[PDB]
């Protein structure tokens, strides 16, 4: 409830901001105003051409890593179980595999940009 | 009556960016041998107020390439987020009492990035895309990190809850506990602000304004503000993470005031950090941070997760 | 664009960040100056040769003077070459403030500029001092200089001088152990001296790649 | 009257805020650049009155052509004079912006920038000195003082 | 019309309300628009002119458009979606007399009604921009210039000879 | 005689390897940056408090053109055209004729402040010292057409500056 | 020596002519250093020195609030300063 | 000043005081002047709920001490 308020309030109050920026000042906009910014002169493509990305494989990686947060993330409530001998060996075992993860795709140059 | 406490959070934090602003240049001036805004008003304390001013008396601009919705949406997105990241920090009394409170400023801290991506591609520019893949990068760089540090120093406070992190240190801060895992953690925010030496999206020499290349006005200026919000939110947050004040239940405005000096000392931290050193680059952020960084990270987990046990030290509160 | 340098239009091919090819457009700065100096006497040329290199001014005055000087079969005066040479190591150090603090302003380091920009403000005032202009002097000329250096100025330099390293110092602490500014510049733009040597490279160009040559 | 006592007031108001901040565009041609930065070295601190460069053309306020403009480079300065959002100024520095200078008989050099862009102040020299630039943006602050829109507004 | 016109850009402008307001959905209305770079050789031509001292001239286009028609193709150039529908003129000169409140520029008044929605005097006694050397310009040549500002960025490389000149009503 | 700048190997000694290790796990190099740049926090700033205070200059100093007068108010400029001959930019513009009591005297004198240099060749080339540049320097104009000086604006910047530019010419014309 | 630079402070306050004066030189000319007064000008400038401050801060001028026609209380200007005054203040010379 | 950076830090701070001290007075006003109950667990609201039932004011402030025990 009180969330939610808070929300609606922090939302209004930045959208009032934006309308007060668009309708207090003069604008006079014309067409090589507005054209796109390159430093000095026209862009030869567009911004919308494909942009190659050469930490896809990171990427991937951190979906995979993300996910293992989701694993250790209730760890403060799990050391209050009574058998804390089989959780501390889960937990270690959850954390080695994700290190052995890390070094394999470190060492077969996994973790290098594409040239 | 609730309201009423939403605004006197909210005002004070805007009039606090806004002076910030200030103190930042004069900062940098004092440590560049000159001596920064001191003109406008005196000791330039009416600067933030004429830039202010300024900017929203001035035309917005509206690329004829931009997809409009997006372009609007990317600043509101920013200072809502900015603004509400705010709520449940507790000075000593949270705005939002939250059961969960660490894991919602995970998750909003997470959404705050959609506000550059979505203004780098909606500005429909090299270099606003460019920035764009800068903010993805950085994000990929910083967040696996980021969580295993927030959780192995909570392993010590048995909850997520922010306010039971000062009953933690009512007689030691937390830096004496985890000091390793605090320098790791103070990097990730240096890098989580897109701060200097990490501030790669907006790539000042590199990409001329980077990311809000386009904005403008009022616009550009809520961008702006949410920037220097989350700074402050950030040191504030580390504040209360690493530093505990001493809380007094019969007198909360002795937390306020050390809680407030500490925060400021983290703030002036970072302009001191940007006033130091030149930028990475965004590759070699990323090799810091998967080679460096989370391998201590792992490290320490594993030592966080087993010192309580076999110390017999398990926090309360299951 | 902020490390553009004013007007020079590079017209990059990029895969990712990568860079494929870099087209380096020039002109945009091109003043056709060598065409006006056809209509001037040898005197009306030489603040040309100052405004070529806006931050080495003394240099091209001095070897402007020394192409002139050489074609007129005349010589300088002993005292005359002891001030250009004086003047010109000035200068050096002006043109290598600028060089490394614009660098390090590109790279990120924002601060060592403004302190040594106090440095380059105190030789401005020297220039000043001598001729009568901050930087466009025209001090040097194809006879020799153009005045006497004034009575308190070897002074003032000599004050300057014996304060200088300790900035030269402080430049260093901030940039030359820091493990940013390495990983910033070690191993990037790496040329052998064959290619330098090829190429038509000279002066630090050269000397970086181990070829020990100096004019 | 009343109204135009609170157009007035808020005249002095804008004025005073569009003076105060004055952020020029980080733009630069030749000689004169090296000036400007002297400008912005400690000594003279132009951050001080409030005015700090700013690289995107959509977040400046005055435009400084400090330099010689060229055919090939005018097309470019007027690029980046019509993306800057209004209200927007423009100072001229040096004879080469001023008139053309040194270069004024030349095939390839603009005689005058104001041929290209309307110019609020001309600052002379070659180059003008840090103070001459700074006594020029402190005029165009004065000038800015002086302008009266809501009055205008108000009378039409 | 021109780049700065309240003609072209008027009718562009209108976009935005849904649909396009047209009294009897503007088909009696006849306009004869002229280019602005026109009247001004025209101007200037009568300055240095001799003959011209106390003559009286009149500036029109070489078409005249049913203003349906026209602002159909002005839709067309912009792009836009057009969905006209005719409204009485009570109302619409109720709505013009509600926007002429505005204390700024109003974004159109009664008497700008009355003149969108009036046909265009036909003064063939009168001199006109062929008397002083000047060819008129027609539309179809210059409204691209106008109006691909009004473009989104989907159409905004269209070219000029792609959006089928508009049925003129030519005598 | 050379030196070499980037030719130095470590030390493989067990603590010299643990320092290193130290410096790279604490950053020890980083907090040396953030002392120089704390140190410098806690000078005395270099700025001066222009328009109040100003920076020092030079009798040499080369500002504002002006046409200056002997001692009992004649000109000095007798239309000799060498002023005109020497500027680099030609950016000065002379008409003369006999004057009515039959003096060399121009009729016209122009600088145009937008062509000149600020060299100083002009009054190099003087023989009678008529015209110099003055110490003036603030003289920004908001027109283009203000900066095209004619022989009234360059007399009254004389009778203006006379009185400094006649004490910095005492100051210096024994250097000349 | 926190205490007497406390008290130089106070003293910069007091020789200013009071409060009054203190804030009419700290919003006109940002500063509220005392100097000796070298003299005053014919239109209502005033000159001061401290020999102690580093090249450049040693001499200043306090502006008129009054120049030919206009008045000059918030708009000063460079070009206020007649030529002998505008020798001495530029350092060309050490003789006021 | 270095000293003239102190006024714009002084300001930040006491902009930054008020949203401790206003949300402390603001729990205190509406809360009977007793630091705002703390409910993170279903067995604290239950007490609140039932503290809120007793006092017959509906509300969970308003303690009622022994005196209700005749
Ligand atoms: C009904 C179903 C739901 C409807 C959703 C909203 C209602 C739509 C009404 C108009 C909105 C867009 C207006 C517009 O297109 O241009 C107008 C107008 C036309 O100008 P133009 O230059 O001629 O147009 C250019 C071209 O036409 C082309 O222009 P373009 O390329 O810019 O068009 C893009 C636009 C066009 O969109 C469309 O094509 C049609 C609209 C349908 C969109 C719905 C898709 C569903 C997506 C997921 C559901 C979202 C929530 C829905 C809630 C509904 C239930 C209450 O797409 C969008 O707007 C999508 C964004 C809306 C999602 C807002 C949610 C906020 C996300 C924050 C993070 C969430 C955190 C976790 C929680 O532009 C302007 O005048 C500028 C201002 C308008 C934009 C301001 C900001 C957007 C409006 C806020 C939406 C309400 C949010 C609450
Ligand atoms: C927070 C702690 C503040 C302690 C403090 O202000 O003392 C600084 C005082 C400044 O000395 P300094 O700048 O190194 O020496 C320059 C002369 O004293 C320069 O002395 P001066 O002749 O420029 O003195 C003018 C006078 C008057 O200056 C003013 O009224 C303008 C500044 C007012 C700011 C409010 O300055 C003061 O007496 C006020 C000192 C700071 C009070 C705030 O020395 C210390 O107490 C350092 C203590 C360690 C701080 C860390
Ligand atoms: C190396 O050069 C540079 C610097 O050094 C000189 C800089 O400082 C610098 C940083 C930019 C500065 C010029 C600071 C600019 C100041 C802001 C843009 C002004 C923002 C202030 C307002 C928008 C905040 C809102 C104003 C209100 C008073 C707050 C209260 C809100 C109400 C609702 C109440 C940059 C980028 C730089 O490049
Ligand atoms: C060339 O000049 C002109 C302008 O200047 C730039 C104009 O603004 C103008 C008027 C057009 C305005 C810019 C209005 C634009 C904004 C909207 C049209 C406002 C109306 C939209 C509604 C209020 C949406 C509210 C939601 C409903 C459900 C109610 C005209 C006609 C014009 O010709
Ligand atoms: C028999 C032949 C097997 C051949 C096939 C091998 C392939 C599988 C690998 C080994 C088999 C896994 C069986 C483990 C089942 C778990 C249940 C059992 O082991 O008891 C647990 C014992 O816990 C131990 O920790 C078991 C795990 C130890 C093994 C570590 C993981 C290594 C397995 C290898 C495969 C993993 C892939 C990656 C290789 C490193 C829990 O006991 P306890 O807590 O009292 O009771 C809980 C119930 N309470 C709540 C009522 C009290
Ligand atoms: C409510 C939101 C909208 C308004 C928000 C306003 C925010 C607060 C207003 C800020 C007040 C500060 C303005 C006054 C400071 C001027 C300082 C003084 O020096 O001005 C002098 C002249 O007076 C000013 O020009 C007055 C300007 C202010 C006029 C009255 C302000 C009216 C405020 C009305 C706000 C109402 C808005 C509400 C709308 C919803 C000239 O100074 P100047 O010399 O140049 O500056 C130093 C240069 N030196 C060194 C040479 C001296
Ligand atoms: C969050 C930080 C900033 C706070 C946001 C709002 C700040 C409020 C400050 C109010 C200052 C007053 C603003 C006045 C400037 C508005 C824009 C402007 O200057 O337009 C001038 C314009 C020129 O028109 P013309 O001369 O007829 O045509 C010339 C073009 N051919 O004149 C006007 O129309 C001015 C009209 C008065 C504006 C009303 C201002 C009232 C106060 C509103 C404040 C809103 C805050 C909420
Ligand atoms: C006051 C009159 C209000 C009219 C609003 C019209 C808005 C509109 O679409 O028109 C464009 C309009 C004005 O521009 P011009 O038409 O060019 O200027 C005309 C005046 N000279 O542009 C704007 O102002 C857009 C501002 C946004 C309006 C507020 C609505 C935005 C809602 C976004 C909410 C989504 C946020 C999601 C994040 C939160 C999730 C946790
Ligand atoms: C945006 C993402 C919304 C994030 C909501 C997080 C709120 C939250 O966690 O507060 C927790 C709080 C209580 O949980 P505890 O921590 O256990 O403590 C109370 C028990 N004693 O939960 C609540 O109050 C739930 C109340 C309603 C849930 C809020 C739902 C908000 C969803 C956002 C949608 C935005 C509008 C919809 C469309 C937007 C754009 C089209
Ligand atoms: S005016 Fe002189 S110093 Fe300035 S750019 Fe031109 S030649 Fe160089
Ligand atoms: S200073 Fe040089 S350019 Fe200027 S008028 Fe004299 S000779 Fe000509
Ligand atoms: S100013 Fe001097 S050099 Fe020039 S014409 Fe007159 S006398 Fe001859």
């Amino acid at each position: 409830m009180n969330i939610m308020l808070t929300l609606l309030t922090n939302v209004t109050l930045a959208s009032l901001l934006v309308l007060i920026a668009f309708w207090l000042p003069q604008l006079n906009a014309y067409s090589e105003k507005t054209s796109p910014y390159e430093c000095g002169f026209d862009p030869m493509g567009s911004a919308r051409l494909p942009f190659s990305m050469k930490f896809f494989l990171v990427a991937i990686t951190f979906l995979l890593f993300d996910l293992e947060i989701a694993l250790l993330l209730p760890l403060p409530w799990a050391s209050q179980t009574n058998n804390l001998k089989t959780m501390l060996t889960m937990a270690l075992f959850l954390l080695i595999l994700l290190a052995a993860s890390l070094a394999y795709e470190w060492t077969q140059k996994g973790l290098e940009w594409a040239e | 009556m609730f309201m009423i406490n939403i605004l006197s959070l909210i005002i004070p934090i805007l009039l606090a960016v806004a002076f910030l602003t200030l103190v930042e240049r004069k900062v940098l001036g004092y440590m560049q041998l000159r001596k920064g805004p001191n003109v406008v008003g005196p000791y330039g304390l009416l600067q933030p107020i004429a830039d202010a001013l300024k900017l929203f008396t001035k035309e917005p601009l509206r690329p004829a390439t931009s997809s409009i919705s997006m372009f609007i949406i990317a600043p509101i997105l920013a200072l809502s987020l900015a603004l509400t990241m705010w709520v449940p920090l507790p000075m000593p009394y949270p705005l939002i009492n939250m059961n969960l409170g660490v894991l919602f400023m995970l998750a909003m801290s997470s959404l705050a990035v959609y506000s550059i991506l979505w203004s780098g591609w909606a500005s429909n520019s090299k270099y606003a895309l460019i920035g764009a893949l800068r903010a993805v990068a950085q994000t990929i760089s910083y967040e696996v990190t980021l969580a295993i540090i927030l959780l192995s120093v909570l392993l010590m406070n048995g909850s997520y809850t922010l306010s039971t992190l000062i009953t933690t240190q009512e007689h030691i801060w937390m830096i004496f506990t985890s000091w390793p895992l605090a320098m790791m953690w103070f990097i990730s925010t240096l890098a989580e602000t897109n701060r200097a030496p990490f501030d790669l999206t907006e790539g000042e020499s590199e990409l001329v304004s980077g990311f809000n290349v386009e904005y403008a006005a009022g616009p550009f200026a809520m961008f702006f503000m949410a920037e220097y919000a989350n700074i402050i939110m950030m040191n504030a947050f580390t504040a209360i993470l690493f530093l505990g004040a001493s809380h007094d239940p019969h007198t909360p405005e002795l937390y306020t005031i050390n809680f407030v000096l500490k925060t400021l000392a983290l703030t002036i931290t970072f302009l001191w950090i940007r006033a130091s050193y030149p930028r990475f680059r965004y590759d070699q952020l990323m090799h810091l941070l998967w080679k460096s960084f989370l391998p201590l990270t792992l490290a320490l987990c594993m030592w966080h997760i087993s010192l309580p046990i076999m110390t017999a030290s398990i926090p309360p509160q299951s | 664009h902020p490390a553009a340098h004013g007007v020079l239009r590079l017209v990059m091919e990029l895969s990712g960040e990568m860079v494929r090819k870099c087209d380096p457009h020039i002109g945009l700065l091109h003043r056709g100056t060598e065409k006006l100096i056809e209509y001037k006497t040898y005197l009306q040329a030489l603040p040309y040769f100052d405004r070529l290199d806006y931050v080495s001014m003394m240099c091209n005055e001095q070897a402007y003077s020394l192409a002139v000087e050489k074609l007129l079969n005349i010589q300088p005066p002993p005292r005359a070459q002891w001030i250009r040479v004086l003047f010109g190591e000035i200068t050096r150090l002006l043109n290598h403030i600028m060089a490394v603090t614009t660098h390090a302003l590109d790279i990120g380091a924002m601060t060592p500029f403004f302190w040594m920009f106090e440095e380059r403000e105190k030789m401005f005032e020297f220039y000043e001092r001598v001729s009568g202009a901050r930087m466009h002097a025209a001090y040097i000329r194809p006879g020799g200089v153009h005045q006497d250096l004034p009575l308190g100025l070897l002074d003032d330099i000599y004050e300057f001088s014996k304060n200088f390293s300790f900035r030269i110092d402080e430049l260093e602490e901030m940039l030359t152990n820091n493990r940013i500014w390495r990983n910033r510049t070690v191993d990037i733009g790496v040329v052998t001296a064959e290619d330098a040597l090829n190429y038509g490279f000279s002066g630090v160009m050269l000397r970086g790649s181990g070829i020990q040559w100096d004019l | 009257s009343r109204g135009e006592y609170v157009v007035a007031k808020l005249d002095d108001l804008v004025n005073w805020a569009r003076r105060s901040s004055l952020w020029p565009m980080t733009f630069g041609l030749a000689c004169c650049a090296v000036e400007m930065m002297h400008m912005a070295a400690p000594r003279y601190d132009m951050d001080r009155f409030g005015v700090v460069f700013r690289a995107s053309p959509r977040q400046s306020d005055v435009m400084i052509v400090a330099g010689t403009l060229t055919n090939k480079m005018a097309p470019a300065l007027r690029k980046v004079y019509d993306q800057m959002p209004e209200p927007r100024y423009v100072v001229s520095m040096g004879s080469c912006a001023n008139g053309g200078g040194y270069y004024h008989y030349s095939y390839s050099v603009v005689r005058g920038c104001d041929r290209i862009v309307p110019v609020d102040i001309y600052v002379p020299g070659c180059p003008p000195t840090a103070e001459a630039l700074l006594y020029g943006i402190l005029q165009l602050q004065r000038k800015i003082k002086r302008e009266k829109r809501l009055r205008i507004w108000y009378r039409r | 019309f021109g780049r700065e016109d309240r003609f072209l850009n008027y009718f562009a402008s209108m976009r935005w309300f849904g649909g396009v307001p047209l009294i009897s959905l503007g088909k009696e209305t006849v306009k004869q628009p002229v280019y602005i770079v026109d009247v001004s050789k025209g101007i200037i031509n009568a300055i240095k002119d001799p003959d011209a001292k106390g003559k009286t001239f009149a500036f029109v286009g070489p078409n005249r458009y049913l203003l349906f028609d026209l602002v159909q193709y002005i839709f067309a150039v912009a792009y836009r979606p057009f969905l006209p529908y005719p409204l009485p003129h009570f109302a619409y000169r109720w709505v013009g007399r509600l926007f002429e409140v505005s204390p700024f520029e109003p974004w159109t008044t009664r008497d700008k009604v009355e003149r969108v929605h009036m046909s265009d005097m036909t003064l063939p006694h009168l001199p006109g921009l062929e008397d002083l050397g000047i060819q008129a310009t027609p539309l179809e040549l210059k409204a691209i210039e106008v109006l691909r500002r009004h473009r989104t960025y989907r159409w905004l490389t269209s070219e000029m000879e792609d959006v089928k000149p508009a049925k003129t009503v030519n005598i | 005689t050379y030196k070499f700048v980037n030719m130095r190997e470590p030390s493989m000694d067990m603590k010299s390897v643990t320092d290193r290790a130290a410096q790279t796990l604490l950053w020890t190099e980083l907090v040396r940056g953030l002392g120089m740049t704390l140190s410098y926090l806690f000078r005395e700033p270099a700025t001066i408090n222009y328009p109040f205070e100003k920076g020092p200059l030079s009798p040499r100093f080369r500002g504002e053109h002006a046409l200056r007068r002997y001692p009992s108010g004649e000109e000095r400029c007798i239309a000799c055209k060498l002023c005109e001959a020497v500027c680099p930019a030609q950016a000065i513009t002379i008409e003369a004729e006999p004057r009515a009591d039959g003096s060399r005297r121009t009729t016209r004198y122009d600088i145009d402040m937008t062509k000149c240099i600020y060299c100083g060749f002009c009054q190099e080339a003087c023989p009678v010292d008529a015209i110099v540049e003055g110490p003036n320097f603030e003289f920004s104009t908001e027109t283009h057409e203000e900066l095209l000086y004619n022989k009234e604006k360059l007399l009254n910047n004389g009778d203006k500056w006379e009185a400094e530019i006649a004490a910095n010419i005492q100051a210096d014309y024994l250097y000349r | 020596e926190l205490v007497q630079v406390l008290r130089r402070g106070l003293q910069q306050v007091s020789g200013h002519g009071g409060l009054r004066g203190y804030l009419r030189v700290l919003f006109r000319a940002n500063d509220v250093r005392v100097g000796t007064l070298v003299g005053e000008d014919k239109y209502g400038n005033k000159y001061y020195e401290d020999n102690k401050q580093f090249f450049g801060r040693h001499r200043w001028v306090i502006y008129t609030t009054e120049m030919n026609g206009r008045d000059t209380f918030w708009d000063v200007d460079g070009s206020m300063v007649p030529p002998e005054w505008h020798r001495w203040l530029h350092c060309m010379t050490d003789d006021p | 000043m270095w000293f003239e950076i102190l006024p714009g830090i002084a300001v930040m701070a006491a902009c930054l005081f008020i949203p401790g001290m206003a949300t402390a007075h603001i729990h205190k006003f509406t809360n009977g002047g007793k630091e705002k109950r703390v409910a993170h667990f279903s067995y604290q609201w239950n007490l609140m709920e039932r503290d809120r039932r007793i006092s017959g004011v509906n509300r969970y402030h308003v303690t009622k001490g022994l005196e209700n025990i005749d």
